[PDB]
């Protein structure tokens, strides 16, 4: 088969990581013991992608749980589907990163990273044909941000011909009051642009605004934000997990979504928060984007969309054609047929039909501009810069990360302004 | 003898293979287990169906075919399918990792790991032939395997079999069912690489077939199954002369003499009729004149283009079923005085005709109506160059920005191969333009 | 006339062999050039990651040399 190795680092990573495994375990019809109790064979067709089949038909997640503090590790093991995870795949330190990127990437994490790699290596060596890895983490903290990007570089060393995908959670003052976050983000982005093939930009600023303004939830909890993330992560992995025209292949997604190697930062979307025309208009609406960006402030390089549930395929084709025509200005013309549609007969839990969106838009620069703005405000004053140099870093590595992200923005701008003639 | 070996490459090639061989079995009265009651010569024979089927001592009729894909899930459905007994396990070859819609991976990275094994299995088939005629290669233009691995195979086949004839059935990409944004790249690369190694290639535009399934069979949203069952009928019509006998039967190689005026001009336009549902075919008999006139309706073509705005260099009519020369000649005489049929000045205007008395067959639960007579027109028109023009334009849009090129460079390719490939296509479009110009 | 007949069939053999020969070499050249390139791309990638390790050693070293 084609196995994916899951990794979750830090608090944020393990939270959404756990939720991801809860949702798909339900969809594939397996209980927290690891036994199958479904009704459709389509649930087990491509189960090997995320699960290892143990003795007595016991499906175990091919997941590795990482953190520099043992607190969250107990939460997962105690939480639902905590008994399904492989005990040996629990890799925990004792000293947290304290929201310090340098600690996670150079100091504390650099000491724990090898024991993680040993688990990665053990999982990978048992795969019929490993296709790559997916990482869940935040860029605002220390462990998942600093050590997560360290693991990526280390994994890419031993598996350079494999796909490296990430679900990165972007920081927002609307959710986290931590002040040094725009440093950890910029330093992480500096790594992600160089060493990942596909990065889903999960933006807390977007997740907050959705819960608050759309779902009408003042003072949203992380459980509310993660309910959005879980539905999103379930959607963008549907074709990786179920039978369809096009099979589960991380590389094929990258090939068709990434026209240039550095421009691999997707803004996902979800709908609803019905009829086919309604779903299509919503999923392309700015309000439904999990990245705080207006797609009509840029152009789509490529787009992948997954409709789920029983519906008219003729209608889905017509409505998707309709949007591209009515909004032709927002799709680059020098990439013919840059919008592809997939359909899964099996809907999510609770919804009769839904639509997940994956867009490679030049409007993503708005997100990187936000972080860059908050970053330069901290860096002009050198606020809390001692927490980083204290671990042995240099002022340059802060400057390099800044300008590299500035280049990424301008490169997105270049292809936004490009024309056929 | 005159055996023909079929090679099915990639998902499209394989799944079309399933449709074709299922159809063959029904036409020849061969069972899913491979037994053929009507065949009295056990263990061998020199009948016409032996060109496509070998025979075991146990009376099993085995397709002279190899199925190849760099991923197992498509061919696995053959291994466990209705006609699994039909093929020897060695005929079904699979890797573990596909080409990821990347020509480079199909031709180089992944393809090179399996190419030797494939050639060996092909050799085992050829050694069973007492007079091998050539190969039929089924594949898509858009897939990484269909494009990359096919071109590698064609190169290797020219080395191992010299100038032995190699025919293609190529699936030309269409957005309604396309699977990758880079299919134009894969299309131009495989066409360039294969051009010198193919003697004749029948392009099948998926959009053309998609429209026909919607228009003529009233299928709201055609599946690959819908497309492939229609394609197999066209393929069957083309190979019918090889698999059956008859007084008025004309060998495909004879049509080929007329269809290829220059080596590079070897892309015939196929047109098939009648395509009609059971509902509409009931109490409705389409005569020879009606199905023949339908061959000059562009909506019935396998490739989207306008022959009425081009020039003919050959016109072949392949009839099957209840058809006699008298009615054919009458139908042609009528058509010539009402249709926009203009030939280049260097070629005679006579239509070449072939008739196989074996009537058309349909697969159970299919959409096509069972008719008493069908026809496939094979024409060499300059208008087919329109298909190159559309593909080459989509190629230009992306390559001007070098979009997605890094996926190819990352797998060892160079930009020189892209420019080299595109220039050959530009020369090909120019070739089709030159052959249309009047003589001096 | 007999002499001409020999020259024709010999030319046919020569052209056929020449086509096989050139096809064999042209392909061997392509796979070699492709093997070199892909290796050179993977080699460069590892070298850049090799530099990241060297950098991290210099960072951890820089820390203890400020105490
Ligand atoms: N959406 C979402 N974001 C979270 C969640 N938990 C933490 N975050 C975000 O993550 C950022 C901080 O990173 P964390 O994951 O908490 O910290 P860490 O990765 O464990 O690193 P250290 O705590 O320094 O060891 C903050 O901006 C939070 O908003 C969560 O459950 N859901
Ligand atoms: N007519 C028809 N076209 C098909 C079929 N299957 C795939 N295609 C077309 O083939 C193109 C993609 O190439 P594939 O054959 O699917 O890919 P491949 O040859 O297996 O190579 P990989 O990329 O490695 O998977 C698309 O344009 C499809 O429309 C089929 O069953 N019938
Ligand atoms: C932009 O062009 C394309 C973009 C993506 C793909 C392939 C994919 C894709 C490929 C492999 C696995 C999963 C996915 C998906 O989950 C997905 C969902 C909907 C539509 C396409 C895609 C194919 C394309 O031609
Ligand atoms: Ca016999
Ligand atoms: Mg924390
Ligand atoms: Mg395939």
């Amino acid at each position: 088969m084609r196995e994916i190795v899951h990794i979750q680092a830090g608090q944020c990573g393990n939270q959404i990581g756990a939720k991801f495994w809860e949702v798909i375990s339900d969809e594939h019809g397996i209980d927290p013991t690891g036994s199958y109790h479904g009704d459709s064979d389509l649930q087990l067709e491509r189960i090997n992608v995320y699960y290892n089949e143990a003795t007595g038909n016991k499906y175990v997640p091919r997941a590795i749980l990482v953190d520099l503090e043992p607190g969250t590790m107990d939460s997962v093991r105690s939480g639902p589907f905590g008994q399904i995870f492989r005990p040996d795949n629990f890799v925990f330190g004792q000293s947290g990163a304290g929201n310090n990127w340098a600690k996670g990437h150079y100091t504390e994490g650099a000491e724990l990273v090898d024991s993680v790699l040993d688990v990665v290596r053990k999982e990978s060596e048992s795969c019929d044909c490993l296709q790559g890895f997916q990482l869940t983490h935040s860029l605002g903290g220390g462990t998942g941000s600093g050590m997560g990007t360290l693991l990526i570089s280390k994994i890419r060393e031993e598996y350079p011909d494999r796909i490296m995908n990430t679900f990165s959670v972007m920081p927002s003052p609307k959710v986290s009051d931590t002040v040094v976050e725009p440093y950890n983000a910029t330093l992480s982005v500096h790594q992600l642009v160089e060493n990942t093939d596909e990065t889903y930009c999960i933006d807390n600023e977007a997740l907050y605004d959705i819960c608050f303004r759309t779902l009408k939830l003042t003072t949203p909890t992380y459980g509310d934000l993660n309910h959005l993330v879980s539905a999103t992560m379930s959607g963008v992995t549907t074709c990786l997990r179920f039978p369809g025209q096009l099979n589960a292949d991380l590389r094929k997604l990258a090939v068709n979504m990434v026209p240039f190697p550095r421009l691999h930062f997707f803004m996902p979307g979800f709908a609803p928060l019905l009829t086919v025309p309604e779903l299509t208009q919503q999923m392309f609406d700015s309000k439904n984007m999990m990245a705080a960006c207006d797609p009509r402030h840029g152009r789509y390089l490529t787009v992948a969309a997954i409709f789920r549930g029983r519906m008219s395929m003729k209608e889905v084709d017509e409505q998707m054609l309709n949007v591209q025509n009515k909004n032709s200005s927002y799709f680059v013309e020098w990439i013919p047929n840059n919008v592809k549609t997939a359909v899964c007969d099996i809907p999510p839990r609770g919804l009769k039909m839904s639509a997940t969106f994956i867009g490679n838009s030049t409007a993503i620069q708005e997100l990187f501009k936000r972080i860059s703005e908050q970053f330069t405000a901290m860096f002009r004053r050198k606020a809390f810069l001692h927490w980083y140099t204290g671990e042995g870093m240099d002022e340059m590595e802060f400057t390099e990360a800044e300008s590299n992200m500035n280049d990424l923005v301008s490169e997105y701008q270049q292809y936004q302004d490009a024309t056929a003639d | 003898m005159r055996e023909c070996i079929s090679i099915h490459v990639g998902q499209a090639g394989v799944q079309i293979g399933n449709a074709c061989w299922e159809l063959y079995c029904l036409e020849h009265g061969i069972q899913p287990d491979g037994q053929m009651p009507s065949d009295k010569t056990i263990g061998g024979g020199d009948d016409s169906f032996n060109t496509f089927f070998s025979e075991t001592g146990a009376g099993k009729h085995v397709p002279r075919a190899v199925f190849v894909d760099l991923e197992p899930t498509v061919i696995d459905e053959v291994r466990t399918g209705t006609y699994r007994q039909l093929f020897h396990p060695e005929q079904l070859i699979t890797g573990k990792e596909d080409a990821a819609n990347n020509y480079a991976r199909g031709h180089y990275t992944i393809g090179k790991e399996i190419i030797d094994l494939v050639l060996d299995r092909i050799r085992k088939l050829a050694d069973q032939c007492t007079g091998l005629q050539g190969f039929l290669v089924f594949h898509s233009f858009g897939g990484g395997t269909g494009s990359g691995f096919t071109s590698l195979l064609m190169e290797r086949l020219s080395v191992d079999y010299g100038k032995k004839s190699k025919l293609e059935f190529s699936i030309y990409p269409a957005p309604q069912v396309s699977t990758a944004v880079v299919e134009p790249y894969n299309s131009i690369l495989t066409t360039h690489t294969t051009l010198e190694h193919s003697d004749c290639a029948f392009m099948v535009d998926n959009e053309a077939i998609y429209d026909i399934c919607r228009r003529n069979l009233d299928i709201e949203r055609p599946t690959y199954t819908n497309l492939n069952r229609l394609i197999s009928q066209i393929v069957s019509s083309i190979t019918a002369s090889l698999r059956f006998d008859g007084a008025l039967n004309v060998d495909l190689t004879e049509f080929q003499t007329n269809l290829v005026p220059y080596p590079r001009i070897h892309f015939p336009l196929a047109t098939y009729a009648p395509v009609i549902s059971a509902e509409k075919a009931y109490h409705e008999q389409l005569s020879v004149a009606e199905i023949t006139n339908a061959c000059f309706e562009p909506a019935n073509q396998m490739v989207k283009c306008d022959p009425r705005h081009g020039k003919y260099m050959a016109c072949c009519l392949l009839y099957r079923g209840d058809v006699v020369p008298k009615d054919v000649n009458a139908a042609i005489a009528t058509i010539k005085t009402k249709r926009s049929i203009q030939f280049v000045d260097w070629c005679p205007t006579g239509f070449k005709v072939g008739i196989n008395y074996q009537p058309p067959t349909v697969v159970p639960g299919g959409d096509l109506a069972k008719v008493q007579r069908a026809v496939c027109m094979l024409s060499n028109t300059t208008a087919i160059a329109e298909a190159w023009a559309r593909l080459d334009h989509k190629f230009d849009l992306m390559y001007a920005k070098r979009a997605f090129v890094h996926w190819y460079v990352g797998e060892g390719m160079e930009e020189g191969e892209f420019s080299e490939a595109r220039e050959d296509m530009a020369a090909l479009e120019k070739d089709y333009e030159e052959v249309g110009v009047d003589s001096v | 006339k007999r002499e001409h007949e020999r020259e024709v069939i010999q030319k046919a053999i020569e052209e056929n062999n020449n086509f096989i020969k050139m096809a064999k070499e042209k392909l061997a050249q392509k796979m070699e050039s492709n093997k070199e390139n892909r290796e050179a791309h993977l080699a460069a990638m590892l070298e850049r990651l090799q530099e990241k390790d060297k950098h991290a050693e210099e960072v951890r070293k820089n820390k203890e040399l400020k105490e």
